[PDB]
């Protein structure tokens, strides 16, 4: 019964918000990532890193406000407050993009803290730790996208900035420069997310329409008791229904709920891998066979060659404002354009 | 930067006399321009004839010159083609055609100056964006 | 016989307090003109 | 102890959000960020 | 049985309280029709087209021929005011009937009176209420006939001279015409009933529908439903709510297409040009501009080999080139003067275009029904400046959304009506699960 | 169920609203002042509407050095003095 | 015993391995027609002049496409919204050049899929079920109607409906963004919310049920064998799941009623997708995403760009390049 054990006691008390040992990492870091994002979006500009306004103070609304990435010139600098870039000056630190590293790193340690909490609470309660395991998928996306991707690039400048329209911009960048929609790892992600949403909706709907009549009321919610031993819907009728509508159905509730874990988690992991490739401009940009034929045969046209024309438009039209440090000057006559437009 | 009188100062006539608008006048003219003109001249272009714009250099070479308050107030009364040779009130909003262009009816003479002033100030602020088109959005 | 200050008290005010301050600043902001 | 009826708390809080968010939408049309 | 969030289902068998709900809701509808109009009129500026002003109800009144003269120029604003006031006033009376029947009046009607009281499963009573409402509907449709023929007429965008209010003296009664509309393809160049392009057919169809409605109203009063009908339908309040949710849904989709395509009962003078119209107007505008410059629009080959201004539709008709080739089915009063029987006539184009046609095309091209949710006008890459979203987009989008949700409402209530009728809407009896007495599939 | 005071019981209590009818507007006013005084601009370095560009300038003042970047935006800020 | 009553009995029989039903009577031929036509066109259709400008786009495998780039190409802009059955063509060669298969496929598919929804209602009634699973499916169905029918109706052409192909899909979503700024449209944002949240709650619910399986097996066998089909007891401990999840967040952000939970599971994605389907359906009538281009300017009136202006620059590059030969006049009004 020493101090360590006394603190364990106190951390693990059953209270409205459980603390745990993981709370020591989670809570400060989660609160600081979120404070940094609300602080930056309210007050802080992107003028010096990006030539953009990005805060409510400047006239931005909820969609356009962002905590923007540091200037490309900062490389992959940690941009510590006390570091040689900002030399302790909090004002300069904001103006140089320090809040982006602040948010990203405190955010990274918070996700760790959060998944530690999932492990901690599951051990204390005596459940298997599959919810923690599932949470590995959001971690993978976060690190690959916000950390790995810009680390393979020239700077943090090219990571996503923390904001609604700034993320939209990130999406469009990845189409035009990486042709990310063509990437089978994104496609596997798409099918995991869409497959997830489908499973979510189809499983909720099935339970609600194979219910057992357990209460007298038109409102079927009242007739469930959290401690009842009985399944509250018929798996048998659900199974016959889906077998006759769709041909196959689930017959094993355990497989079903595992598959629900499996689909979206795997989807996310696959997309993380592909972003890791893009860290290196290692893209699924082209099909070589298509380019060779099309170079030689100017009547050959597919949706594949149509979409690269659009990526070419995107790059040339957005690059100068989206990468100001490159001092891209594209005179009117070099801009790719179709007829009339 | 801000809306200083140097920028709010524009040619009155071809002689070279000048006039210094007020902020109020400039915003008056910007508002009036959105009301009566932007549907075709948003950002200084002309959607129904992209070949003719409201850049100052273009107005300078119009016949008669239109890079000044007098020439613009006149144009809003009796608009001509670019070489001056035909009056186009029948197809261009103007006081002379406020019967067919009803928005022009409640435009007073100071309204016309504020519209003209807006047109001459905006290129000094927006630069090549004024009448440059989507390339500069 | 309830406690007043709890861990709970603290998490609530850790968020609620700067939320209001922030709402006041963003309110003042709607009257800024160029 | 439990004096203010909860339904009153809810309506007044309710209209306080409406009010503040209305201000933000009004601000979209006035001043900074209005295009004007 | 029902929770607070399905609480209005507590009124299903409380006919007096449920009348209160309906009449109080009818009050809300008249209130908004009145209040909205007064809002629109208080904000209306006559110098400006209605479609630059966010107006959806003043356009409906002008269309009936009040307040406007030739060109759609507004002459008198008082008809608009009157319409607002009388709707607004009337809603206090429906409000009053509503709150009374919902709170103070008899909870159920069938004891105070065997006339107003009803049971949902009384197939005779229900068809009689149907009939009364059919007759009302019938009269309503004739009210429009009366206005068009005996009280001042309707606005006619096709009137020779730019449009004007005209009395309809020769409504179309020929059933080959009236009903022919109902058998045209809904596809392009046909457009089912959305293609009605003259007020004679509009007024004549309303003669027919009024008659038919009055007739069917009398029919359903005198009859009870036949056996094949008795066995095909679910007879309950929720079932009937479902039937009408479906019908409203279908009507809503039709209305969407009406306001989007039709420039006759939604004149473009008031509502703005249609999508197709604006797109035709652009090709017209540059055709006009370029030919004034000397260009030979008939002989000008465009990038693709297709004519730059003028080409052939798949059935040969001469039409505008560019992407608007898809819009060659458009007809509008500003364009038809140029149409000969092969389509657009090169000689009328060379020689007979007028300043007013030029003006109209320039206007409609710069008022195409494109804009952002925050009412920035034009293509989505356009800069701020023009505050504008066409009334047609506002009316198309709103009613698509409502039509859709009423279709979901139909499915929700129709499915539920079936299951409540068969007795398993609350779930599966564990002791008698139908599937457990059925053979296995394999 | 864990021993803290129920939330529903607090916000209807008279004592609660006696404190918070002060503490909430005070915080709302504090935040107002943070902005209305101009302090928020100076703390964070956020440009005021008149100080994005110098008068005849349309160059963004974009940071271009890693270890001289502090001196760079300091230079740009004096090009408004 | 009467012939027709016996036919009706077979149509509605719950003993057919696959339910037929009256909705099935329409669905089976329409979906066979659409499936068979699609399969043949994907492999072998010749190029289709999608944009009406005599610039045919090759979509099938035998014409130099792979699985990723091939598509059944939408019908000609020259046709617009006109109905183009085979028998309206001079010949199959004409019908193929102008993109007839697309119409045949999409009209049969939308019918057949509509009837699929109806079929979900009908078997639900024959089996004594509650009825609303079909309501869940109306969300994907609405989505398909938006991109194959609604958006074409408002833009005036099936040439702007979504291609039946992988890269054609991408083409459609890039052009949609240029012309409608769909990213900045609240209804698309609700779609993402509905799709991301759907995936999240799929994971959550799967991981929580999986976490709280009751030990019924040894370490050498799949846990799945701890559940037997049709067993009457539940196979996980929902109080244990509530106790873990309520403590992961706080008690009252966690469900203890399995009915409310599974209804929440159903509603969130269904409604999000209704909205994103409605986004497409209303951008069909060009009520586009929020436009904040040049919304922030300084004291002089210089434009201060935001992230919205960067988005715009990207949108503009899409705009000017798409259908690069099809536009003769300066605005792309549809
Ligand atoms: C009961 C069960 C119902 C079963 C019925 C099944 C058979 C019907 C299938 C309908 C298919 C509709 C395709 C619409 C094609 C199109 O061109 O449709 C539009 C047509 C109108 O056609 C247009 O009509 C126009 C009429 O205007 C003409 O005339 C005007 C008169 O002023 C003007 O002059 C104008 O310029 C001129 O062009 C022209 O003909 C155009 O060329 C033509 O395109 O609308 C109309 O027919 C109106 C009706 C169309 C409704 C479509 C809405 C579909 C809603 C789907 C909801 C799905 C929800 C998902 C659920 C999950
Ligand atoms: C507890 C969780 C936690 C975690 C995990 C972090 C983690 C981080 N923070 Mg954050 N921070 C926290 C809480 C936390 N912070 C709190 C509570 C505050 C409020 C003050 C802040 C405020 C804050 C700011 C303002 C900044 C960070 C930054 C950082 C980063 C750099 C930290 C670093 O280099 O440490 C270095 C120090 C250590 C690792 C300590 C090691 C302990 C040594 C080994 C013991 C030495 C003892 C000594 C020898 C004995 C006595 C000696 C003698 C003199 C007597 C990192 C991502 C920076 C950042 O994000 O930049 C982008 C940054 O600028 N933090
Ligand atoms: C149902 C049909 C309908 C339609 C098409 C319109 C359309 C219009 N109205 Mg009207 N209006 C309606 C119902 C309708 N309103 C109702 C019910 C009210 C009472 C609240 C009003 C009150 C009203 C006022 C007070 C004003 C308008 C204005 C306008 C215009 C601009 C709309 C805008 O920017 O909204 C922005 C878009 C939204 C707010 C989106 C709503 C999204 C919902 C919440 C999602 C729906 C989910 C499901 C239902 C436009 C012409 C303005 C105008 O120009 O006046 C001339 C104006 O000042 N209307
Ligand atoms: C168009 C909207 C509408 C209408 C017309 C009704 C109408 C009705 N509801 Mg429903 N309801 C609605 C929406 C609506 N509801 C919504 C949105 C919800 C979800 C929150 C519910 C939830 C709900 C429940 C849970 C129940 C009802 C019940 C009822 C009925 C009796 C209520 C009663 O006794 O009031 C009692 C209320 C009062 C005495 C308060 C005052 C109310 C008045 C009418 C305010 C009017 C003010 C107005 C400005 C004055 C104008 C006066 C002038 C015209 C002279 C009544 C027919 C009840 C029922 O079925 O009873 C069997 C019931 O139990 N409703
Ligand atoms: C469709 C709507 C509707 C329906 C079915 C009913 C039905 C009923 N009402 Mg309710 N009521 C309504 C609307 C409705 N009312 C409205 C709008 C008001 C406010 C004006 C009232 C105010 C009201 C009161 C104050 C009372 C009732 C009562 C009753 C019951 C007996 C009425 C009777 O014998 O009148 C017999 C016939 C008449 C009175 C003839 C009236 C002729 C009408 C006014 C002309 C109709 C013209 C046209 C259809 C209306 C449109 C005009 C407009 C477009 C300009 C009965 C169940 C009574 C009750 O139940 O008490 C316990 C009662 O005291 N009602
Ligand atoms: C609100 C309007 C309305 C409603 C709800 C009803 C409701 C009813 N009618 Mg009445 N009816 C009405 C108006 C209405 N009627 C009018 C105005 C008339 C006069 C013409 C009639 C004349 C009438 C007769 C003569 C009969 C009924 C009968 C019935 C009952 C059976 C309905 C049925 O099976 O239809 C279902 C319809 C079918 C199964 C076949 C319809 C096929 C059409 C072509 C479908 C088209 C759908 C398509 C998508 C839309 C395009 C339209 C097309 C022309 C292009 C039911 C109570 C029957 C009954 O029992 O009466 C006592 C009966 O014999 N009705
Ligand atoms: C004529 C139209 C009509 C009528 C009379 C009914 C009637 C009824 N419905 Mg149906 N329903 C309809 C249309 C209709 N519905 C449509 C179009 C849908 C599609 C979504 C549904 C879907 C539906 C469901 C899913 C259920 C019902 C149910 C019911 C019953 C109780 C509903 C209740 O108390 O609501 C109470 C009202 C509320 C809880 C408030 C809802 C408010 C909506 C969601 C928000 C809209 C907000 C607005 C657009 C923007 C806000 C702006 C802000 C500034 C305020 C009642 C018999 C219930 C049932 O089956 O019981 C028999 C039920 O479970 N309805
Ligand atoms: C954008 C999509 C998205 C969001 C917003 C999101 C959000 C969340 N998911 C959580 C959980 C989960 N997510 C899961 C699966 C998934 N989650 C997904 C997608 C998302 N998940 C997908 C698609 C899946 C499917 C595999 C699982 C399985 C779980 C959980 O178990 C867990 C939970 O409890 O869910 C109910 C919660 C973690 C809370 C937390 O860490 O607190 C601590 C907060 C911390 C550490 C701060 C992190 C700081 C972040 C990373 C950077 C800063 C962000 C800014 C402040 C805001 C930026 C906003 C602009 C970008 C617009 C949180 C509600
Ligand atoms: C960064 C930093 C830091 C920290 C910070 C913090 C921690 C902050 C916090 C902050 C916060 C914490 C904030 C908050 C705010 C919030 C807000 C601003 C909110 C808003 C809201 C709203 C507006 C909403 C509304 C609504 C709507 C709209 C709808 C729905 C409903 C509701 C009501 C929700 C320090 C110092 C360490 C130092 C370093 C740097
Ligand atoms: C039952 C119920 C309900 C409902 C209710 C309702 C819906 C109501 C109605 C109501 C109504 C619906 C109302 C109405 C009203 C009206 C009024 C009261 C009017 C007024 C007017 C006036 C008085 C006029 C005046 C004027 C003139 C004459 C001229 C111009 C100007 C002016 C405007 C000034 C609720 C939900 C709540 C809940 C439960 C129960
Ligand atoms: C006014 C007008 C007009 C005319 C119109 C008319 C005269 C219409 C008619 C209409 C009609 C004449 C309609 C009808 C409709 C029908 C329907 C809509 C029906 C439906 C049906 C159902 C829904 C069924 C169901 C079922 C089945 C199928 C089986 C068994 C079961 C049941 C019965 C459920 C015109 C355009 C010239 C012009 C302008 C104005």
């Amino acid at each position: 019964r020493g101090w360590f054990d006394i603190l364990d006691d106190w951390l693990k008390r059953d209270r409205f918000v459980f603390v745990g040992w993981s709370g020591i990492l989670l809570f400060p870091c989660a609160y600081l990532a979120l404070g940094g994002w609300l602080t930056g979006t309210t007050f802080v500009t992107s003028w010096y890193t990006h030539g953009l306004a990005s805060s409510y103070l400047e006239g931005c609304n909820f969609l356009t406000v962002a905590v923007s990435t540091p200037a490309n010139s900062m490389g992959h600098s940690l941009l510590l407050l006390w570091g040689p870039e900002a030399q302790g000056d909090f004002t300069r630190w904001c103006q140089l993009g320090g809040l982006w590293t602040f948010i990203a790193l405190h955010g990274a340690f918070g996700l760790i803290g959060f998944m530690l909490r999932q492990f901690e609470i599951a051990r204390l309660v005596g459940v298997r730790p599959y919810n923690a395991i599932a949470f590995s998928a959001p971690i993978a996306v976060f690190v690959s996208v916000f950390l790995i991707y810009p680390l393979g690039q020239s700077s943090w400048f090219f990571a996503p900035s923390f904001g609604v329209a700034a993320i939209f911009r990130f999406l469009l960048f990845f189409q035009g420069f990486h042709n990310w929609t063509l990437n089978p790892f994104h496609m596997m992600g798409v099918a995991g997310v869409l497959g997830g949403a489908l499973l979510c909706a189809i499983h909720g709907a099935t339970v609600e329409n194979t219910l057992f009549q357990d209460g007298e009321g038109a409102s079927t919610f009242r007739a469930f008791n959290p401690t009842q031993a009985e399944e509250t819907y018929s798996m048998v009728t659900a199974n016959r229904f889906w077998s006759q509508i769709f041909g196959i159905a689930f017959s094993n509730k355990r497989w079903l709920h595992f598959f629900m874990l499996f689909v979206p988690v795997t989807g996310l992991w696959m997309s993380a891998i592909g972003v890791v490739g893009l860290a290196l401009n290692l893209r699924s940009y082209d099909f070589i066979s298509q380019e060779i034929r099309a170079a030689e045969d100017p009547e050959f046209e597919t949706f594949y060659t149509k979409n690269l024309l659009l990526n070419e438009g995107i790059r040339a039209w957005m690059a100068p404002q989206d990468q100001p440090h490159e001092n891209f000057v594209f005179p009117e006559e070099v801009l790719p354009r179709g007829n009339a437009l | 930067a801000e809306l200083t009188p140097e920028v709010l100062t524009v040619p009155l006539n071809s002689e070279g006399k000048t006039i210094t608008l007020t902020e109020k006048q400039y915003l008056e003219g910007k508002r009036l321009f959105q009301y009566a003109c932007a549907s075709c001249h948003v950002g200084g272009i002309t959607k129904t004839n992209p070949s003719l714009d409201l850049r100052t250099e273009t107005l300078a070479l119009a016949t008669p010159p239109r890079d000044n308050i007098e020439g613009l107030v006149d144009y809003m009364k009796n608009p001509t083609t670019y070489d001056g040779e035909q009056e186009i009130a029948e197809v261009h909003p103007s006081l002379r055609s406020a019967d067919i262009f009803p928005k022009m009816r409640n435009l007073t003479e100071k309204d016309l100056v504020a519209i003209a002033g807006h047109i001459l100030v905006e290129p000094k602020i927006l630069g090549d964006k004024w009448g440059g088109g989507k390339v500069y959005y | 016989s309830y406690p007043i200050f709890t861990v709970r008290w603290v998490a609530v005010h850790t968020l609620a307090v700067p939320t209001i301050f922030f709402l006041g600043a963003i309110a003042a902001m709607q009257f800024i003109q160029r | 102890g439990g004096r203010i009826p909860l339904w009153i708390v809810a309506t007044v809080a309710g209209m306080g959000v409406i009010v503040i968010v209305g201000l933000f939408f009004y601000g979209a049309y006035a001043g900074l960020g209005s295009s004007l | 049985g029902f929770a607070w969030w399905a609480g209005n289902a507590r009124l299903i068998n409380l006919s007096g309280k449920l009348l209160g709900a309906h009449v109080a809701h009818a009050g809300l509808i008249v209130f908004w029709a009145g209040a909205m109009t007064l809002f629109e009129l208080a904000h209306f500026i006559p110098e400006k087209p209605m479609y630059e002003q966010g107006l959806i109800l003043i356009p409906h009144i002008a269309t009936l021929g009040w307040g406007v003269g030739p060109g759609g120029e507004v002459v008198d604003t008082f008809p608009f005011f009157v319409v607002g006031v009388v709707h607004l006033i009337s809603s206090a009376v429906l409000g009053f009937g509503g709150v009374y029947h919902a709170i103070r009046g008899p909870e159920t009607l069938e004891e105070y009176s065997s006339f107003f009281g009803y049971d949902w499963k009384d197939k005779n009573k229900m068809t009689t209420i149907l009939g009364f409402h059919l007759i009302v509907l019938g009269i309503g449709a004739l009210l429009l006939v009366a206005k068009a023929m005996f009280f001042g007429g309707l606005y006619d965008t096709w009137a020779p001279g730019g449009g004007d209010v005209r009395v309809i003296t020769n409504p179309t009664l020929d059933p080959r015409v009236i009903f022919g509309y109902l058998l045209k393809s809904p596809f392009g160049g046909e457009g089912w009933i959305v293609s009605v392009n003259n007020l004679e057919d509009v007024v004549g169809g309303h003669i027919w529908i009024g008659l038919i409605c009055i007739a069917g109203g009398i029919w359903h009063i005198l009859t009870t439903p036949f056996g094949w009908a008795r066995r095909a339908f679910i007879w309950s309040g929720e079932a009937y709510l479902s039937y009408s949710l479906g019908a409203l849904s279908m009507m809503g989709f039709i209305a969407t297409c009406f306001v989007w395509f039709n420039n006759t009962v939604y004149p473009s003078e008031f509502y703005g040009p249609t999508g197709p119209e604006a797109s035709q107007a652009q090709a017209m505008t540059f055709l006009i501009r370029d030919q004034k410059l000397g260009a030979n629009v008939g002989s000008a080959q465009g990038p693709t080999g297709l004519g730059k201004y003028l080409m052939r539709s798949p059935t040969g008709e001469i039409i505008f080139g560019g992407e608007t080739m898809r819009f060659w089915d458009f007809r509008g009063p500003w364009l038809e003067p140029l149409r000969g029987p092969n389509g657009l006539d090169l000689n009328k184009i060379k020689n007979d275009i007028q300043p007013w046609q030029e003006r109209r095309a320039a206007e409609y091209m710069t008022h195409a029904p494109l804009g952002s949710l925050n009412s920035v006008g034009g293509v989505a890459t356009e800069i701020n400046s023009v505050n504008f979203v066409s009334p047609r987009s506002w009316l198309a989008t709103s009613h698509f959304v409502l039509a859709f949700f009423f279709l979901v409402g139909h499915l929700w209530h129709a499915g539920r009506a079936r299951a409540a009728a068969a007795g398993f809407e609350k779930g599966i009896d564990r002791e008698s699960e139908p599937v457990l007495s059925m053979p296995s599939l394999d | 169920t864990t021993g803290e005071r129920p939330f529903s019981d607090i916000i209807t209590s008279v004592r609660y609203w006696v404190i918070h009818s002060i503490t909430i507007p005070a915080l709302f006013i504090a935040g107002w002042l943070f902005v209305s005084t101009g302090l928020a601009y100076d703390v964070f370095g956020t440009p005021r509407p008149d100080s994005y560009y110098a008068q005849e300038q349309r160059s963004i003042p974009l940071v271009t050095d890693r270890f001289e970047a502090k001196q760079q935006v300091e230079t740009f800020l004096e090009q408004l003095k | 015993a009467n012939l027709w009553e016996r036919f009706c009995n077979w149509v509605t029989s719950t003993d057919n391995r696959l339910y037929v039903g009256w909705f099935g009577v329409i669905m089976i031929p329409t979906l066979l027609a659409a499936t068979i036509c699609f399969v043949i066109a994907f492999i072998a259709a010749p190029p289709v002049d999608i944009d009406g400008i005599r610039e045919p786009v090759s979509g099938s495998l035998l014409y130099g496409n792979n699985i990723i780039t091939g598509a059944v190409v939408p019908s000609s802009n020259a046709i617009g919204l006109h109905f183009y059955p085979i028998w309206e063509a001079a010949s199959l060669d004409e019908w193929l050049y102008n993109g007839g298969p697309y119409q045949l496929i999409i009209f049969h598919f939308l019918l057949g899929a509509s009837c699929y929804m109806g079929r979900q209602w009908e078997l639900s009634y024959r089996l004594g079920m509650r009825p609303w699973i079909c309501v869940a499916y109306s969300a994907p169905l609405a989505s398909a109607f938006a991109v194959f029918l609604i958006y074409p109706i408002g833009q005036g052409s099936f040439s702007d409906g979504m291609p039946l192909g992988i890269s054609g899909t991408f083409n459609f979503m890039i052009v949609f963004q240029a012309e409608h700024n769909i990213l900045m449209h609240p209804f698309h944002q609700l779609g993402v919310a509905g799709v991301f949240g759907g995936a999240l709650f799929c994971a959550m619910h799967g991981s929580l049920v999986t976490s709280s399986l009751i030990r019924e097996t040894t370490e050498t066998e799949s846990a799945n064998y701890g559940y037997k089909f049709g067993q009457e007891e539940e196979t996980y401990n929902i109080v244990a799941a509530h106790g873990y999840f309520g403590r992961l967040i706080f008690q009252y952000a966690s469900f203890n009623n399995s009915r409310s939970l599974h209804f929440f599971l159903a509603a969130w994605p269904v409604v999000g997708v209704w909205f994103t389907a409605l986004g497409i359906s209303t951008m069909a009538f060009n009520l586009n995403g929020f436009n904040f281009n040049h919304s922030v300017i300084d004291a002089k009136g210089n434009v201060i760009n935001t992230w919205a202006d960067i988005i715009n620059r990207a949108n503009l590059g899409m705009e000017v390049m798409h259908e690069r030969n099809a536009h003769n006049f300066p605005l792309d009004l549809a």
